[PDB]
Formats: structure tokens, sequence, C-alpha cells
RNA sequence: CAAGCGUUCAUAGCGACGUCGCUUUUUGAUCCUUCGAUGUCGGCUCUUCCUAUCAUUGUGAAGCAGAAUUCACCAAGCGUUG
RNA sequence: CGCGGAGCCUCGGUUGGCCUCGGAUAGCCGGUCCCCCGCGGGGUCCGGUGCGGAGUGCCCUUCGUCCUGGGAAACGGGGCGCGGCCGGAGAGGCGGCCGCCCCCUCGCCCGUCACGCACGCCGUUCGUGGGGAACCUGGCGCUAAACCAUUCGUAGACGACC
């Protein structure tokens, strides 16, 4: 069966200012500008409301594979605004029994230095997606805190630097050392 | 974004088929495929028509969801639907598709020996102007 | 049994009379078939699944078409199943939005070909019945069912393509 | 002084897979594809002309170089706007993906 | 049924159409990737193996049983005189490959180079590259390898030297020195160009080439030997002393 | 039609487009394909990258030289799959391949002729929005094609030297249309017999 | 499929009573091909191929703390001897 | 290189089209008043087109000759017409743009006559100064190498190779 119609309005508020050119939004505020297209997903994405109010995507004569994917560009779109408005802010603590995770960042992000993971010798450097600006925090012992705007960008850093202080060939339900993703957050919260 | 709506009103004009080359109004609509369509002053009786043989217009007129062939027959009258068209674009190259195709081995010659004269004095204009923009670029 | 587009060719037929019972019953069934020929068959077919009655002693009364009372007016059309799958033997209900019984399980008997892979000898329509604007239960039908009614005709691929095999012009397909 | 010969080849002659009867060719007019639009070229004849090595008459001329084989379109053939013609000999399979030269001349207009 | 004893195979396919060498002087299959950032050199270079000998040296890999200890080393010798440059040659990308612009030769060419053009030499009249060097001083002396040049800066990537051996200095017996295209691993051609415009005629040493302690490649021919049986062209096994026919 | 044919190869169907080549070659007329690396193939990525290193596997164990050649660039892929649907094995069928003419990027005359399209092979008619699909060019780089590099930075050379043309071309056609309105009285009652038998309307 | 074993716990690893298959490296059945003869066991040598993976690369499982070890996945690249 | 005269042969053809990029639930063009970049490019606004008419359903150019004697059109075209400066390299093979000589007056309407009118009939009409092979005029240039024989081994069954 193919639906006749579906749509969802995005409610944009009045920091920003978004303007699509045809199917690729770009959406700027105070902290930056986003940009993202969607030449992959056949829908009509209309700017109906008015002085600056809605972005409303329709799909069409569609069946139900096609019609999940409006929900899934309306949420890219307000990640998108919650990101220009506010930034994320992914926060991840270090974990370890005995051997101190060493953590350093080395040019502003961009290259964040992992040393005595696990005791090892072999140094783990992981680069950042560009726009992520990694840190190290403060009034916290072992942690450090991933900034930015696209939720793409900083999610996947924080997985890189995860996924990179993994165990081989021991028991990881025993030996939960590592760096892990301990809160997903803002960088204002308004 | 889309411009022309299949609608209860939407005037059609139909691309091929028994009925080529007219106008109708889509009075309903049966499936995804099929609409209950009418054309009355073109001479189109009421019945089914695939969306696949016909290519929508830009105008609209109001009458209701199901009415009966003398409601469409007006409403199709006033606001002149028969007058509209044929002051469109459409209905203008339209009827010069009609008139090559209705043209003697006369007339295709008067037209190579008008357009040859036509060619020449719009070339020898554009070789001055081109004079003027290089006189210009000096 | 085969296809082309149905058409509602009801028929009447009596057990042809013997000495004890001379005005046997008669049986009107709305056999739905492409031509005489055929729906003079499905006849018998029902009746021999219905009555103790058989072609050599019984005999067609009337066979005529009966041809829909409103053709220019949409409606909708449930109508009941019963088919053959390659396990066992189900019941439906199903609904098609056309505007001619005929037509209406013309669709029918394309759709349990097409989603149901079931050829026509295997199928039988209980009965076909039209219906209001309530009591439909599938919303693939429900759903036109509205007064402002409205679609675009999104991705509009050209037919005609093979006028002009070979052109300049890429084609269009927003319109 | 142009064509007064509509263009066609000469695509092959009618046949089944693992068949092929010779006294029928297939040409393949130009610019006309679907069976009704062929109903003009019926009865049209039509001119295999090629040149080979020795001189050979000509009327209204000398000894040119030039011989042809001369046919006669019969009827249309598929619904592609092909036409099945046969020539007084049979064509000699090198003019296979060639030119032959549908005339006007026994018209019926 | 299967082999009873496995074993690996004998002598490498990634060598295989095991045939005499269409070739003689040993020709570079792939210059190194010309980074264009650091200054103009040559890559390869052209001598003459004459022998071996001991070698004595002291050893720094600290770690290992021998730091700090005297080795014996053989090392070869390769006489290695000054190569002159006679010629440019121009190369521009194509998706069909790598084809050739522009040879443009100097206007002396040599005497040894001259022996690389013709099989018999006494018999001939020497008359090669004896218009070529008539460009070199007249008005087409500014067409043909002017324009050439400009040309070769236009539309060229990659930009090779001609260069010769000078068969004279050394105790062969061979007189027919021996040409090779040599690439200018440099940066910006029109600089990898006008330093080659600079050296026509001109002598390259090896320290030139080459630095002390560093990395090169060999690129030779196997010493020959002939028709070979199986057993010391692919290194099989010799059957046993019983084998009828041959073993 | 007639003369030489100059197909475009962007925007179509591997097959599709092969298909029509070769019927069109078997009647005598000579066909110019360029721009194969455009030639895009229906069905994902992956599943056609597989599908061409199974053909790689193919080959002559007792000796492979002889064996069938894989070739590489995307004119020679598409070249084989004319092939495919050509006698080759007589002599109308080789002289068909002669007639055929199949390049990588676009080159030479080639460049300054327009180009067609076969709109019954291209793919935004034959393919459905929602599918997945591959372009040649790719598709050689991962099989062992060596110059996706090269064919890409001459293109765009030559799209910046043709974006001159068209340029001149869209000027001079606005002095047209500027000279035509500038001398409309003395083409007055020749543009009126044009547009009585529907030229010019 | 699952009654059970597995201190407890069906399914970590196993798995009865049953049941569905693949395979032609076992033997049979059969007698289609060859009796104006296809040289009818092993071993030696040599190549290549399969994966129903013993090792090694990358991994997921464990009744995996480490060590050791079984279970499974992509995998036939290179090994598999005196 | 130019331009000359015959003669085997191998054939196909029988106006051209001299070009953006690409999008496809979008494009094309204008014009920019305004803004940024290197006459253009990018941007923003507006105005037109969009079953595309600055549309390959397209565009271009003509297809009996000449006379002369009016109108509309008026410096176009040419003499392998001649020199110089460009631009183009992906397998370039093409154009483009400037001086000078001589000559011609040609597209459209009209008058005015003429041109073997071969007597109803077929391969007519061209890309054609085709492609290839042999031979008769002028001007400028030219001036060999290869293989054998010999020799050498860095090579070898002979060949081949240095
Ligand atoms: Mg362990
Ligand atoms: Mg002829
Ligand atoms: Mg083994
Ligand atoms: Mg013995
Ligand atoms: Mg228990
Ligand atoms: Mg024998
Ligand atoms: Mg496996």
């Amino acid at each position: 069966m193919k639906t006749i119609l579906s749509n969802q309005t995005v409610d944009i508020p009045e920091n920003v200012d978004i303007t699509l050119k045809g199917r690729t939004v770009i959406v700027k505020g105070p902290r930056g500008t986003l940009r993202r297209d969607f030449n992959h997903i056949n829908v009509e994405l209309s700017l109906l409301g008015k002085k600056k109010k809605r972005l409303r995507v329709d799909k069409w004569w569609g069946n139900r594979k096609e019609l999940a994917t409006v929900r899934t560009i309306c949420s890219h779109v307000q990640n998108m605004i919650k990101g220009v408005t506010l930034g994320f802010r992914y926060k991840m603590r270090s974990v370890y029994a005995h051997f101190p995770i060493n953590v350093v960042i080395q040019e502003n992000g961009s290259l964040v230095e992992i040393r005595n993971f696990l005791g090892e010798k072999y140094i783990r450097r992981v680069r950042m997606r560009p726009g992520v600006a990694c840190s190290v925090s403060q009034a916290q012992k072992d942690e450090l805190i991933l900034e930015g705007n696209d939720i793409e960008l900083v999610s996947n850093s924080a997985a890189l630097i995860q996924q990179a202080t993994t165990v081989k060939n021991k028991d990881i339900r025993k030996f939960l050392d590592g760096i892990y993703v301990s809160e997903k957050g803002t960088v204002q919260q308004a | 974004v889309f411009r022309r709506f299949v609608e209860v009103g939407r005037v059609a004009y139909v691309s091929f088929g028994p009925h080529a080359g007219k106008l109708v109004a889509i009075v309903d609509v049966i499936d995804q495929n099929r609409a209950l369509v009418d054309g009355p002053c073109t001479q189109v009786r009421r019945q089914a028509m695939p969306f696949k043989c016909m290519q929508l217009t830009d105008f609209i007129l109001k009458f209701p969801h199901s009415a009966r062939q003398k409601y469409v027959r007006k409403a199709w009258e006033k606001a002149d639907i028969n007058a509209k068209w044929a002051a469109t674009r459409w209905a203008k190259k339209i009827e010069a598709r009609e008139k090559k195709a209705k043209m003697t081995d006369f007339d295709r010659y008067k037209v190579m020996k008008a357009r040859k004269m036509r060619n020449r004095l719009i070339k020898l204009e554009v070789k001055k102007l081109q004079k003027a923009a290089l006189l210009k670029a000096s | 049994k085969a296809s082309g587009t149905l058409r509602e060719y009801k028929v009447v037929g009596r057990c042809l009379p013997t000495p004890k019972c001379r005005t046997p019953p008669l049986y009107r069934m709305r056999i739905f078939a492409p031509n005489h020929v055929v729906a003079k068959s499905r006849f018998w077919y029902f009746v021999s699944q219905l009555k103790k009655m058989k072609k050599s002693s019984g005999e067609i009364v009337y066979c005529g078409q009966v041809f829909e009372k409103s053709p220019l007016r949409v409606k909708n059309f449930g109508i009941w199943l019963r088919y053959d799958s390659r396990s066992g033997t189900h019941n439906m209900y199903r609904e098609y939005r056309d505007l001619t019984t005929a037509g209406a399980v013309t669709q029918c008997y394309r759709d349990m070909g097409a989603r149901h892979r079931a050829r026509a000898h295997s199928i039988q329509i209980m009965k076909v019945e039209e219906i209001a604007a309530s009591k439909c239960r599938r919303p693939a039908v429900k759903q036109f069912h509205d007064s402002k009614i409205k679609f675009p005709l999104p991705h509009r691929v050209l037919r005609r393509q093979h006028k002009p095999r070979f052109t300049t012009k890429r084609p269009n397909t927003f319109f | 002084s142009g064509r007064l010969w509509s263009k066609a080849i000469f695509a092959g002659y009618k046949r089944g897979l693992r068949n092929q009867r010779e006294h029928t060719a297939l040409l393949k007019i130009e610019g006309v594809y679907a069976r009704d639009e062929t109903e003009f070229y019926l009865g049209k004849r039509c001119a295999y002309v090629y040149k080979a090595k020795n001189n050979t008459v000509t009327p209204g001329g000398k000894p040119n170089k030039t011989r042809v084989i001369w046919g006669k379109v019969t009827r249309a053939h598929g619904n592609s706007g092909m036409v099945r013609a046969k020539f007084r000999s049979n064509l000699p399979a090198k003019a296979i993906g060639h030119r032959i030269r549908v005339m006007l001349y026994p018209s019926r207009i | 049924s299967h082999r009873k004893f496995s074993a690996p195979r004998h002598g490498s396919l990634g060598f295989l159409p095991r045939k005499r060498s269409s070739r003689h002087r040993g020709k570079v299959k792939s210059f190194p990737k010309d980074d264009s950032s650091k200054p103009v050199h040559l890559t390869a270079f052209l001598g003459y193996k004459a022998g071996m000998t001991h070698i004595v040296r002291e050893v720094d890999r600290p770690g290992s049983k021998v730091n700090k200890k005297e080795v014996v080393e053989a090392v070869t010798i390769v006489e290695t005189p000054p190569m002159i440059v006679v010629g440019i040659v121009g190369y521009v990308e194509t998706p069909r490959g790598l084809r050739t612009f522009k040879t443009i030769f100097a206007e002396h060419i040599s005497d040894e180079c001259k022996r690389r053009f013709y099989k018999n030499w006494h018999k001939s009249k020497k008359k090669a590259f004896t218009k070529y060097c008539k460009k070199w001083q007249d008005a087409a002396g500014a067409a043909a390898l002017a324009a050439d040049f400009s040309s070769m800066k236009a539309y060229c990537q990659v930009i090779r030297v001609i260069a010769h051996t000078q068969m004279r200095l050394l105790p062969l017996r061979q007189k027919k020195a021996h040409l090779m295209e040599i690439q200018v691993n440099g940066g910006t051609v029109a600089e990898k160009l006008d330093w080659a415009r600079e050296r026509l005629e001109q002598q390259v040493p090896v320290n030139q080439v080459f630095g002390q302690d560093e990395m090169i490649d060999v690129i030779g021919v196997t010493k020959g030997k002939g028709y070979k049986g199986v057993t010391s062209r692919w290194h099989t096994k010799k059957l046993p002393r019983k084998t009828h026919r041959g073993l | 039609e007639g003369q030489v044919l100059v197909l475009d190869g962007r925007g179509h169907l591997l097959g599709r487009l092969a298909a029509i080549v070769a019927k069109q070659v078997l009647l005598g007329r000579k066909v110019v394909v360029v721009r194969c690396e455009g030639i895009n193939i229906s069905g994902n990525f992956y599943r056609n990258k597989l599908k061409y290193l199974a053909f790689l596997r193919k080959r002559m164990n007792t000796n492979p030289s002889r064996g069938p050649y894989h070739f590489r660039a995307p004119s020679r892929i598409f070249w084989r799959t004319v092939r495919g649907m050509l006698p080759h094995k007589t002599k109308r069928g080789q002289a068909a391949l002669d007639r055929l003419k199949v390049f990588d990027g676009i080159p030479p005359p080639y460049d300054k002729k327009k180009r067609m399209v076969v709109p019954a092979a291209l793919k935004v008619v034959r393919l459905k929005p929602t599918r997945k699909f591959a372009y040649l060019g790719r598709l050689a780089h991962e099989v062992g094609w060596k110059y996706q590099a090269v064919t890409a930075t001459l293109e765009e050379k030559r799209k910046e030297k043709a974006k001159i043309h068209y340029r001149k071309k869209k000027q001079l056609m606005r002095l047209r249309k500027q000279a035509e309105k500038n001398v409309e009285k003395k083409i007055d009652r020749f543009t009126e017999v044009l547009k009585t038998h529907g030229f010019l309307v």
C-alpha cells in the first residue's frame, strides 16, 4: 500500500535562519553555519512558514519504507538547529583499575594522545573530525569534553577514541578499562 | 516543489489515447492511477481516465466532488476555459506543430525564400552590433 | 478458467422435469466471466457444488448480461472470496474502489494473481457487494475517501522513449 | 538535384532463427517507425546501386561503372516500420548494412 | 588423489617469462615519485661492475652481539665516470598512458654518443645529427628550440634528461656510449627545465646523484648461462639413481 | 539516421546503452560513445564490484595469457559489453566492431561536436529513484584501472574551456534577440509568413 | 524439535526419543561406455585446485581472572616436517 | 611545393549543424538597481519562460543557368587571392584574428526574355581535385644506411645478442 501523503513540520526558533537550496538546507545562527544535502532522500522541503517559522517536509506517494524517511530528515534538521544555537558537548570519563589513562591534547583538539592504557607502550593517537574541538576538562579527574556543532562530527570522534581504547585477548567483563562516553549534553543549556 | 495539484476541478490537456488533443476537468479520483474525468465542452463523455495519459494545466474551476455534467458545464462556460486556453503559450505551440504538418509543398517554398531573407537582415545587424561592441571596447 | 475483462453474465436454470416432480425450482447465480460459453460452464461448477444437479440432468433457462446501473459514479466494492493456496483453502474479504462491479473483480482476479499467485481456476467469488463510505476496513481504499483530495504527480517519467531514440536535450521529469 | 530516392538500409532477408529465406529482403526505411507509418512506401521501386570494375551500359548515357539490382516493396514488416521488399534478382549479402534507394515513381498518392 | 607430504613450490612465478632479456643496459621501469618541493636532482646513474673485495668496518647497532666489533663485508666496486648530458625529452600525461612530447638534443653531440646510433660504424659516413646541429645557429635557432622549450613548459609534466656514458675513459674494448633517460625529480617544471637547459653539453659526476650511505637500487642483467636443465633452472630434485630415462 | 553519431555515455545504463549501440552499428552507422566513465550500472556498488571480481577469477588455468582478457579501462569494459551483443565470430560482426569507437573521457575532435543522448538507455528514465547504482568509473578503479585521476584532471580542464565557448555563444544569442528587436519592421512581413505556417511561434 | 547432562541453569559447552538434508575422500547396488586391449596396487617426483580451517592475520563466544582452552564468523594468503 | 596530361584498380557515400555544466519531489534565460571576486566569474533581488519556440517535434543553406531594368536590400563576395600575429596538444590537426593587390554587385519581390523543347522511362543529382597502384612538365633541396663476410665475447644448441 502506497500512502497518499505524510508530512511533518519543524518549529524553527527565532535565533536561526534556515534557507533551502531546493533540497540542501543551510542553517545559520549564533554559533556558526551548518549544511547538509538530502539529494538521496527524494522529499519536498517547503519553507511555508512566513517571516521564518516552518520547515515542512512532505514525502508524497510513497510506501512503508520511505514514509520512515520523513521524520529522520525532520530530526536531522532539529539536531542542526540544536547544534548552531547551543552546540553539542559530549563528555567522556576514563575508567581503569591500575594504570592511569593519561590523556593530553596536542593541537587545539585534533590530536588526543593516550598513554599507559593497560600499561601498553604503544601511544594511541586519534584525530578529530574538522570542527570538533576536543579539550581536557576541569572540575573532574579523568574526563574529556568534545564540543562542536555537528552531532555527526562530534559523536563519531567520541566513538573514535572510545573504540581506540579496546582490550584484546582478555575478558572485558573484568577488564573494564577505557574512555567511555558518559554524558551526551549541550554547551549552553538555556 | 509542486504547483499543479490533481484536484477536484483541475483542467487537464489529454496527451494521447482516443481523446488526444482535448481539455478535460478532473471530476473525481478513483485510484492511484485512474481519475473520473469529464470534458463537457471539449466533447469528452464522463469516463475513467489514467493519469499516465494526461498532463495538467494551471487552471482550476469550482464544481463539487461528484457534480453531474450540468454543473461542470457551468464553471467551464463561465470563467471561460475555452477562450483562456488559446491564450496560453501552450495553445500557441500547439497549433504550430499543427501548422507545420498542415503545410503544402508550395508553402514550404515561400518560407524557404522568406526565411532566407529574414536570416540575412538579422545577420547584417549582428555583424553591425559586434562592430559597435568592438568600437565600445576601443 | 481464464480472463480478459470480466463481465456480469447472470444465469438461471432448473433441473429438467422428471415425471415425479413436474415444477422444479429455479436458481439464479451471479456468474462472473468473460463471455457466454464460460459463464454457462461456471454455473454448472457452482450448482454441482450446491445442488445434486448436473449439465445432463438439467438445462439453462436464461443466460444474459446484467450491466452496471450506475457506470458514471465511483463506488466502493467489498467482495468476499475463497481461493486455494498451495497448502489449504482460505476465505477473504477485499476492497476495490472502481466504478463497475465487473471491473472491481477484474481487479481482484489481478491481485490474487499478484499478491498470492493464485490463478483463476483456484478462486471462488462468494458474493460481491457495493458498500457505503463507512463499513470500509481497508485503509488502502479508505484513504482516497474524502473531499479535498490532492496529489501532485511527482516523478513523472517520460514514455515515448523511442520517439526520438537519439536526441540532444536530456529529458525532463518535473511538470 | 537531390534524393528523389528516400534513404533506406538493407538489414537482412526474411528469416527464422536457424532458417533463412533469400527471396524477400528487409529494408529499414529511414524516418518511419510504425507499421501505421509505412503504408506510403507500399509499391515503391527500390534500387541496390553498386559499381564493379567493368563497364556496363546505361539508358540515357555512356557505359558507366554502375549496375543495379532492381526491386519493389511488397508490404510492411512488424510493428517497428520495417519493410519487406523483393528485388528481381536476390541481393548479394554484401549489401547487408548498406544503402538501397526506395524511389517515389510508382506513386499512389 | 592429493599430495602425500606437502612442500613449497620451486621458483617464483613472479619472474617467469624467463627469457633472454631483450635489452642490455638495465632499463629503469619506474622512477621515484617526484615531490615538487625538494630541489632538482637526477634519480639514476650508469656504472660498470668491476670486481669485489673485503671491507673492514665498525658496527653500531646497539643491542646486537656485534656492537662495537669489527666485521668484514664483501663489496662490489662500480666504476662510474662522470656522465654527459646531451638532450632533454618531455612527457605529457594522457588517459591512454604517458606520451613523449619533444626531444631536443644539444648543438654538439659527442663522438662516443654517435656510435650508439649505427650498428656498423666504420662503413658509414657518420652523418647522424649533422643537420639537427645546424638548427643551433640561425633564425630557426629560435623557432624549433625556443618555442619548443616554451611548449614543453606549458604542456609537459615529467621531464627526463638523455645522458650518455663516456666509453673512452674505461679499460673496456667498447666505444659505443650508453645513452639513458634519467628523470629529473625536482619541483616545478620550468625549474625542472631551466636547469637541464643549462647542463646541456655538461659533465655530471656521481657525487651529484648519490650521497654516501644512501639506499639505492641496482638494475642490470643477470650473468648468462645458456640452455639449462630443469634441475639447474628451477632447482628441482634429482630423481634416484635407477631411473631409466634420465635423472 | 545518417552520419557519424556521438553519444555522451554519462547518465546511461551500461547494458541499456550497449544494446542500442550494437543494433545501430550492425546497420552500417558509425557510433562513437564518449565519456564512458559516466556510464553507470543498476544495482548497488558492492553488488557490481563483487560481480566484476568473479570475472577476473575466470582465467584459463593451463595458461592465462591466452585466456579471457579482463580489460580495466571503462571504454574497454563497455566495448566488451557491446561486443557481447554482436556476432563478432563472423565477418559482419567484426566489420561492425570497427564502426564503433569508444573513449574514456572526451578527447579531440569529438569534444567539439554536439553529442546526443539515448533516453531509452538513460538512467533517470529506466531506473527507479530509490535504487542504488555504481559508476563504471569507480568500478574500474577498484578493479585495476590506472587513470581515474588523469581523466578527471583533463576533463576539468576541458569543462573550463567549453564553459568559455558557451558563454560566448550565450552572448551571440543575446545580440540576435536584440537585433531581431532592433530591426523589426523590415522583417515584419517576413516573420509574418513564418508564423502563419507554424515556424517561429 | 527438544526429555535431559551441565552443583543451580534446556540451548557456555552438550543432548536422548524422533525428524529433515547435504556430500561423493567409504563400501555397495547397477551394467550405460570400452573385450581388432584406455597398461589394473603402492611409493618416488611435480603442478594445480577445493574447503567440511590444524596453525598464522582480523574477530565475536564461553561455566574467558591470568595462563591455558574449547564454540563460532570473514578467511584458503602462506604453512602442515625428520 | 605548386600546378599541369593519360591509366589499371578498391570501394562506401549522394547539404551541413563549430561543442557548457548538469538537475530530475526541479531546471532555463534575462536583467541586475546592489554586493564580492579575477571584459568576465560568484552572490542577492526582481522579470520572464517551463509537456521546454534562443524547442535536435530543432537550427542553418538552398536546388535549373543566364539576358536587362525596375523596386526592396547595399560593400558583401571572391581571385587554391597574397604576407603577419594568434589560439589550440588528450591521439592538436584545426580553426581564429590583422594588412595589400586585382576582380566581381551577387539574398527578397517584380517586369523581360532566353538556354538541344532529344519527341511518357533505368543506374539522374554530390562528399571527389576520392583511396591506392603505374607514367608525361617547372622550382627548391637532397646526398644513405641495413644485412652478409670479418671480429668480439658481457652472448650461444644453431639462429640470435654485446
Ligand atoms: Mg586468555
Ligand atoms: Mg555514381
Ligand atoms: Mg595438503
Ligand atoms: Mg631400470
Ligand atoms: Mg538439572
Ligand atoms: Mg594403447
Ligand atoms: Mg568456511
